[PDB]
């Protein structure tokens, strides 16, 4: 499973340049996809998703329009065609893998990614954590409050985890705040008041270094926390 | 809802979309089912018309698709998986014209026709009588008489009054005669236009499908 | 000689006819006749699963009690979310004709098997995001008519060869090969803590095997009809094995013998599927009349008319905490019930 | 005099037969409806052109008791403008659900390889819904039409309301004759496919000529022939009823399960 | 020849055989304590209020 792409370089603002994220190892057509910017020097945020084959596009309030994103389902490409780039439209892009059923796994592979650059009522929540200084053999909970609460007629608390290694990309920890997600050692699981939601991780090693984001999925314009950075 | 929900929601309404599509595909891809006997031609038949568990064989011809399903492996009774094939919309059945006095083969393969055919589960579903060996049949009946097959023979040794009579036989095994309708292709076991007559079989009774879903029919 | 071993088979017949006959003091009816009554049973249809275009064969549930998985031969394996309806998953097989599919109890795996002989099982977690096979098992020569994990590795099958087969998913073998059924196995129903299974063949008889040692422990022969469907009471000394002649015969494994016969006049098509309450106190069966009756184990009387399928109730189901019961049937939709 | 009297004759005749056909498909729909029979889309088509038919021929009625019971309240115009719009409605409704249920089985019945009728056999259902909606046009334009027209009587005019809707309902006529054609031949390529290897119609193409015919005769009359304007309200009422009088009739014969439910009920007239 | 599944089906019925079984009375009276230790906690049988109840 890959998730290779395109893009990138010194685009001049207010033009059009188009990512087109090919994946070669799962199926295109059959599996949503999304798009998580991050700027060189900053946290990420949501910026498009789109269904397994253009469903349904959604945007945040300052892409809302402007960008248009597709994918090619035979070609196994998903296309980021971006109009009218700008001063804080430059972070590097992810093309999410994220599959939604239940007890599914969004969100679970994040690709190599392709920086873009350019010349020159939500759900908020909380990671006053901020920095925290972990110590490996130490059993960690992590905290990210909600500002609307994240339980549901069903029952399912949406709030996800996902693990930011330098260099790497992310991968999903924790989904639905309590369920862990397939490859992550079990010496993580969720549990949460409603509000107050702790990520119970046990005897921490170095494979767990980097930063760890909440992200809820009631309401679509999705939100992730600043992230808590977790070193020795 | 929440966002989790109404994008599972939308890949359970794109899902449904993918099977709408694979149903659409499959309106020109039609399922055979192929019932013989041990050794009745049936290699012969799968060969021309090319031209344990299943075998399955897919393929297609002028613009039809279609499935065609082997069920030769798999011996049991037959009656706790033949519900599989009520989805299938055409059968063919296959045996040899010549199969009348060696051990009774003839026998056997009526007997499973019938149990097809006459099945509380296919009388909805039609039939095409892909016959093989015909060659081996015409020189050899002349030969032997086929009364020892049927006591109540009193025709000549003719291969047109023998496979008439056969045929007669063959076809008084359905009694439900309304929803379903049985083709005849008499093949010399060399004939490259099987698949011809599979097409044009499996047109019709798509039309006669289509007609009682009308009501028309 | 084969004649004075049939005869000393025949004296054990005897003998176990004997000695059932003499552990035979009293009847369930009777100890059950001076109890209040269940009464009438009222469940109603919750909620219809929509999505398969052909006929639902198989159903299972998962310990989490809220994940469905359906076969149907539209080449179609597809999991549901029962409470918020919603189609998980959509794996289209190798072979269109699937009739047994498992949820392991894990939830991370489930199982197909029919006319192609081989348990198809998937790793539905897969890496790569898709459903995909994880193995192939091929030792079995017949149709795969039921399968049940008990763990992740470890599957029993039971198939069309007169054998049920115990299966090492990675090795691919099959590590025990239970033999004693003279007719194709229907369906196997496991006790509660994985340590006998029983397999209702359609020899008639339902044998109690033993995973670990190999062999069969009691044998039961009731029903006049082949048992489509077995299920373990939930303390696990009884089951209620289902027939093609309408008639459910419950047996107690201490007794080893019939215990009680579930039949009616009004009541003629054959069982497709035997389910049990978390208590115990309810059967239900699914038929071929396009319904779902459901008696009283206690007592013998139809206490429900439970019907809301336009087709044949192939599979039925009750979940793990009983909170709900399912209905796949052959119109393609499965409903559930409260 | 006796035209008058006949004519009246014949629109009573076919108001007793245009009420028992549309009320017998709408109860032998509903009976299945309610007691749980399976029902299929065809004789849903056919219960909403039984309940449009039926609305037509109640319609039809009142007009001729306006005639009856007050001739002052028919030479009013303002009824005649009132009712004018709600036939116009509701014919154009009938005879393009008939449209449509023509659509529906040329769509399933023929055997055409090209994508456009792959596409539409799929959709079959969904295209014969989609032309019911988009007919909508059509039913504004003629009613905007003869609005026009109404209003330029009011300032032989009404030769010009009669010969306004008869094209206008001709048109969705023969674009189901078009579909109707190539069934014939669709199913001829297919009998002559046939016809190579081993080896109901008549009543709606029979129905289909006396239909064109009688139109064609009426058309004709009032645009050249004479003595038909003193007539032209009760013949144009009568052949514009006789529609869903007949066409009712010939369609519970070429269905099965409707001529299956009228052998049932005769059985149990005996 | 036929001595194998003979014997075979002989010692399998002898095992059978040789376990001891209770009287009917007792499985009887077992099932109900069961049933009746079990009956509260059943939502089929006790349809518990679709406050309760996450198919409402
Ligand atoms: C010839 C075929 C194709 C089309 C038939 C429709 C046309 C010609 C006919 C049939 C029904 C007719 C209308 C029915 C009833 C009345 C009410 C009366 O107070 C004035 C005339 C008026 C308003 C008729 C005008 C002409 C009419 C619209
Ligand atoms: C009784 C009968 C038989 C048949 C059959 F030939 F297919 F068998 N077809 C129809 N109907 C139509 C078919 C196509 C187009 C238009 C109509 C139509 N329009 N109005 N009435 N029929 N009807």
């Amino acid at each position: 499973v890959q998730l290779v792409e395109s893009g990138g370089g010194l685009v001049q603002p207010g033009g059009s340049r188009k990512l087109s994220c090919s994946a070669s190892g799962f199926a295109f057509s059959s599996f949503g996809m999304h798009w998580v910017r991050q700027a060189p020097e900053k946290g990420l945020e949501w910026v498009a998703y789109i269904s397994s084959g253009s469903g349904t596009i959604y945007y945040a309030d300052t892409v809302k329009g402007r960008f248009t994103i597709s994918r090619d389902d035979p070609k196994n490409t998903l296309f980021l065609q971006m109009t009218s780039l700008r001063s804080e439209d430059t972070a590097m892009y992810y093309c999410v893998r994220s599959i939604y059923y239940y007890g599914s796994s969004p969100f679970d592979f994040w690709g190599q990614g392709t920086t873009l650059t350019v010349s020159s009522s939500d759900i908020v929540m909380t990671q006053a954590t901020s920095s925290v200084p972990v110590t490996p053999g130490e059993s960690v909970s992590i905290s990210c409050r909600s500002s609307k609460s994240l339980l549901h007629s069903n029952g399912n608390t949406y709030l996800y985890w996902f693990l930011q290694r330098p260099g790497q990309s992310p991968q999903l920890l924790i989904y639905r705040m309590s369920n862990l997600a397939s490859g992550v050692p079990d010496r993580f699981s969720g549990s949460g008041s409603g509000t107050a939601f702790t990520l119970t991780i046990s005897r921490l090693e170095a494979e767990d270094v980097g930063v760890y984001y909440c992200m809820q999925h009631l309401e679509y314009p999705l939100t992730f926390g600043a992230g808590t950075k977790l070193e020795l | 809802l929440s966002a989790e929900d109404k994008a599972a929601v939308e890949r359970s309404k794109m899902i449904d979309r993918n099977l709408q599509e694979d149903a659409e595909r499959d309106a020109r891809t039609v399922k055979l089912l192929l019932l013989g006997a041990g050794e009745s031609g049936k290699s012969t038949i799968v060969k021309q018309m090319k031209i344990t568990g299943i075998i399955e064989t897919q393929f297609s011809f002028k613009d039809l698709h279609f499935r065609m399903f082997d069920v030769g492996g798999q011996r049991s009774e037959r009656k706790k998986w033949i519900h599989c094939f009520e989805g299938v919309t055409c059968i063919i059945f296959c045996a040899a014209l010549s199969a009348y006095d060696m051990v009774n083969r003839m026998h056997e393969s009526l007997h499973l026709f019938n149990s097809i055919c006459n099945h509380k589960y296919f009388s909805t579903t039609s039939i095409i009588l892909f016959l093989n060996k015909k060659d081996i049949f015409q020189e050899k009946v002349t030969k032997v008489h086929l009364s020892i097959c049927f006591p109540e023979y009193t025709g000549p040794n003719t291969f047109e009054d023998a496979g008439n009579y056969i045929k007669n036989q063959f076809l008084d095994l359905n009694l439900k005669k309304e929803d379903k309708e049985i083709y005849s292709h008499m093949t010399c076991a060399t004939d490259t236009q099987n698949v011809k007559f599979v097409f044009d079989a499996v047109t019709d009774i798509i039309i006669k499908e289509n007609l009682k879903d009308c009501g028309l029919f | 000689e084969l004649d004075q071993l049939r005869q000393e088979a025949e004296q054990l017949k005897n003998q176990i006819r004997d000695a059932r006959k003499a552990c035979a003091d009293a009847t369930l009816s009777q100890i059950t006749n001076n109890i209040d009554p269940v009464g009438r049973i009222q469940m109603r249809t919750r909620r219809t699963l929509r999505g398969h275009l052909a006929k639902i064969y198989a159903m299972h549930w998962g310990t989490d009690s809220r994940l469905l998985v359906s076969a149907s031969q539209d080449g179609k394996l597809i999991i549901w979310d029962s409470y918020t309806t919603n189609k998980v998953h959509a794996i289209p097989l190798r072979s269109s004709w699937v009739m047994t599919c498992a949820y392991a109890p894990s939830g991370n795996y489930v199982a197909c098997g029919g006319l192609d002989n081989i348990c198809s099982i998937y790793n539905l977690k897969t890496r790569e995001g898709n459903v995909r096979v994880s193995r192939e098992l091929a030792g079995h020569t017949g149709y795969l008519s039921c399968c049940r994990f008990l763990d992740d590795n470890q599957i029993v099958t039971s198939s069309g060869d007169t054998t049920c087969a115990l299966w090492d998913i990675e090795t691919g073998q099959q590590t025990t090969t239970f033999t004693g059924h003279t007719g194709d196995v229907m369906s196997l129903s496991l006790a509660p803590d994985t340590r006998l299974f029983v397999s209702g063949a359609c020899d008639a008889s339902a044998k109690l095997w033993d995973v670990r040692e190999g062999m069969c422990r009691q044998t039961f022969t009731g029903h006049e009809s082949d048992i489509n469907a077995i299920c373990f009471f939930p303390n696990g000394n009884a089951f209620a094995t289902g027939s093609d002649d309408a008639t459910c015969r419950l047996f107690d494994l201490r007794a080893d013998q019939e215990l009680m016969t579930y039949s009616h006049d009004n009541i003629i098509c054959g069982i497709t599927s035997v389910s049990f309450s978390k208590s115990g106190r309810l059967l239900l069966a699914g038929y071929d009349d396009f319904n779902c009756n459901v008696w009283d184990a206690l007592k013998a009387d139809r206490a429900g008319v439970l019907a809301g399928h336009d087709n044949r109730v192939s599979c039925l189901g009750v979940t793990d905490d009983g909170m709900a019961v399912a209905t796949g049937s052959w119109d393609s939709f499965l409903k559930i019930w409260n | 005099g006796v035209i008058k009297s006949i004519f009246t004759f014949v629109l009573i005749v076919e108001f007793i037969i245009g009420n028992l056909g549309n009320s017998f498909i709408a109860l032998v729909n509903c009976i299945d409806w309610v007691k749980g029979r399976k029902i299929s889309s065809v004789d849903r088509i056919l219960t909403a052109l039984a309940i449009s038919r039926i609305s037509l021929v109640w319609l039809i009625f009142g007009s001729w008791c306006v005639s009856v019971f007050f001739p002052a309240l028919f030479a009013t115009e303002k009824m005649f403008r009132m009712l004018t719009n709600i036939w116009t409605v509701i014919n154009h409704f009938s005879v393009w659900l008939a449209t449509g249920l023509g659509t529906f089985y040329f769509l399933k019945i023929a055997n055409f390889s090209n994508s456009i009728f792959l596409y539409l056999k799929w959709r079959v259902k969904k295209v014969v819904l989609v032309l019911l909606l988009v007919t909508s046009v059509f039913l504004f334009l003629n009613i905007a039409l003869i609005n026009i027209h109404i209003n330029a009587s009011i300032n032989r005019f009404s030769s010009l309301i009669v010969l306004t809707s008869t094209v206008f309902i001709f048109i969705p006529f023969t674009l189901s004759l078009a579909m109707f054609l190539l069934l014939i031949f669709s199913m001829w390529k297919h009998r002559k496919k046939m016809q190579h290897t081993v080896k109901g119609v008549k009543s709606v193409i029979t129905f289909f000529l006396l239909y064109a015919i009688f139109s064609l005769s009426f058309f004709i009359s009032v645009w050249t022939s004479e003595r038909l304007e003193e007539n032209l309200i009760i013949l144009s009422q009568v052949m514009g009823m006789a529609y869903p009088s007949c066409h009712s009739c010939v369609l519970i014969l070429g269905n099965k399960k409707l001529r299956q439910a009228s052998l049932s009920v005769l059985l149990w007239l005996r | 020849a036929s001595i194998a599944q003979a014997r075979k089906l002989v010692e399998q019925l002898k095992m059978e055989a040789n376990i001891d079984r209770i009287k009917v009375s007792k499985a009887a009276a077992d099932l109900m304590a069961y049933c009746e230790a079990h009956a509260k906690e059943d939502p089929l049988l006790t349809p518990v209020p679709a406050s309760e109840n996450p198919f409402r």
